[PDB]
């Protein structure tokens, strides 16, 4: 329990936050690499 | 059948064979990105799945609820990927329910929902779609995850289903349990194991099934890949074969036309 | 026995480390070769990892698992971990500061909780840079 | 030498000639659908 667990945050959305400000803290001659990590590809059927 | 028929015929066979040749040869570069990018996967996934390894971590009794992942892709031309994997997954659908046990299955892939759509539509929880168009990569996964937590199914005990990559021309279609719920991630070897908690090891477990369906994408898309080539590649020597037959055809076709022709003009002049 | 490894890049396989230290979402801790067996949460931070011999390495990561089994065999997986070269000080402390302006902009306690997050993380990088 | 050239498998009116017309039309009536929403959508405003 934390400020985020229990209170709506999933702990994959606090995994996601922290990867994200990782992936922005690189610079950007590795920031090719961090785009390719990141996965945006699925999308949502309903 | 005529000379204009066997030539049609002949041609779009020609440019068939062609297009199958360029996708096995996509497919085989698809293969071996995917084959490099499979070694730290196939180590990620070795070490999330560790810790039920060597714990004895398992489903004490009959539970309610059940949640299936069939992870598949989005594109076809696969061979028996997707029908194994629709195979495995209607036969565990069958046997949990036979025990009266409230099944649910999400598909990542578009073909996954199509197979199972006809008779178990209403099992589907969440489906997801754009896999194998692309490289999957850890993102995909946990957002698959989050919503797979945010769909609001609690099932108290999981399994995913995926096509592990073998070798080249062999895969294996295997079912991997997920202990998701947080009571029976708990046993008598988190006795030893220390700080469990229970939030900690709730977050972890989510952590651990995020990881899982990562190690599995990675998995079916290089599964997909080799077989994508193998098909294209069996679909371009069957359409060389019967290129090599129309071919044979054509030419007594061609030769009967012409002689055909000239035993007419020869005809008409004697008769003159 | 160390396992680290990111979901793309591998940093230790089987690796006789015997000394790492991790971000723990509760606080720190210090794995010597007989830590009791435990599984731990990984919080924004930086793994320093200290090998048998002398030669020690820095990799900030995310959040992730830290799986110290009864045995030696220790399974570090951390979502995005990268050395601090990688990164940007300037850039970290930028992104620090944003992230503080912008902290009370999120009205939703969830939300609020996920940019105190953000400044938890680029706090954590601050330090490692 | 006997060659090919480009669209010819529709030329032939084959299975895959008529397989290749009909996935063509089934995609780009979804997409008509899709685009006559939008528009649909737009002119309400």
């Amino acid at each position: 329990v934390a400020y985020w667990r229990q209170a709506g945050l999933s702990y994959i959305r606090y995994s996601q936050i922290c990867a994200k400000a990782v992936r922005d803290a690189l610079k950007a001659e590795f920031k090719a690499n961090a785009e390719k990590t990141s996965g945006s590809n699925v999308k949502i059927v309903k | 059948a005529t000379l204009k028929d066997i030539t049609r015929r002949l041609k779009s066979i020609k440019n068939i064979q062609k297009i199958t040749k360029s996708m096995k040869m996509v497919a085989a570069a698809k293969y071996a990105r995917a084959e490099r990018d499979l070694k730290p996967a196939r180590v990620y996934g070795i070490g999330s799945l560790a810790l039920y390894e060597k714990a004895d971590i398992k489903v004490p009794e009959d539970k309610k609820k059940h949640l299936i992942i069939g992870v598949s892709s989005d594109r076809g031309l696969c061979g028996a990927i997707h029908s194994s994997v629709a195979k495995q997954i209607k036969s565990e659908v069958a046997n949990l329910t036979a025990a009266g046990k409230e099944v649910k299955i999400v598909g990542v892939g578009d073909k996954i929902r199509g197979i199972l759509h006809r008779t178990h539509s209403d099992q589907f929880l969440v489906t997801f779609k754009e896999v194998g168009r692309k490289p999957p990569t850890f993102g995909d996964a946990s957002v698959i995850a989050l919503e797979l937590l945010n769909s609001g199914y609690e099932f108290d005990e999981g399994s995913i289903i995926f096509n592990r990559f073998r070798s080249v021309i062999s895969y294996k279609t295997e079912e991997k349990p997920i202990f998701s719920l947080d009571t029976v991630a708990s046993a008598e070897s988190m006795s030893i194991y220390d700080d469990i908690d229970a939030d900690v090891l709730r977050n972890y477990q989510e952590y651990s099934l995020a990881n899982i369906i990562y190690y599995s994408l990675k998995e079916s898309t290089t599964s997909e890949q080799s077989a994508r080539m193998t098909a294209m590649d069996n679909a371009s020597k069957n359409a060389s074969e019967m290129i090599d037959k129309l071919t044979l055809t054509f030419n007594r076709t061609r030769q009967a036309v012409i002689t055909k022709e000239l035993i007419e003009i020869i005809s008409g002049a004697a008769a003159l | 026995s160390f396992t680290f490894a990111s979901p793309t890049q591998v940093f230790f396989n089987g690796a006789n480390v015997r000394q790492v230290d991790v971000p723990t979402q509760t606080g720190a801790f210090g794995i010597l070769a007989s830590h009791v067996p435990t599984l731990q949460v990984l919080r924004p931070g930086l793994v320093v990892v200290h090998a048998e011999d002398g030669t020690t390495s820095k990799y900030f990561v995310s959040s992730g698992s830290v799986t110290v089994n009864a045995d030696s065999s220790v399974q570090l997986l951390a979502e995005e971990a990268v050395t601090l070269d990688m990164l940007d000080p300037g850039v970290a402390k930028a992104n620090l500061e944003k992230a503080q302006s912008e902290l009370l902009g999120a009205a939703d306690e969830a939300s609020r909780a996920e940019i105190q997050i953000r400044i938890e993380a680029n706090e954590a990088l601050v330090k490692a840079l | 030498g006997v060659r090919s050239g480009a669209g010819a498998v529709r030329d032939a009116g084959g299975a895959f000639g008529k397989k290749e017309q009909a996935d063509e039309e089934r995609y780009f009536r979804a997409r008509a659908r899709e685009q006559l929403a939008a528009l649909k959508k737009h002119h309400e405003n």
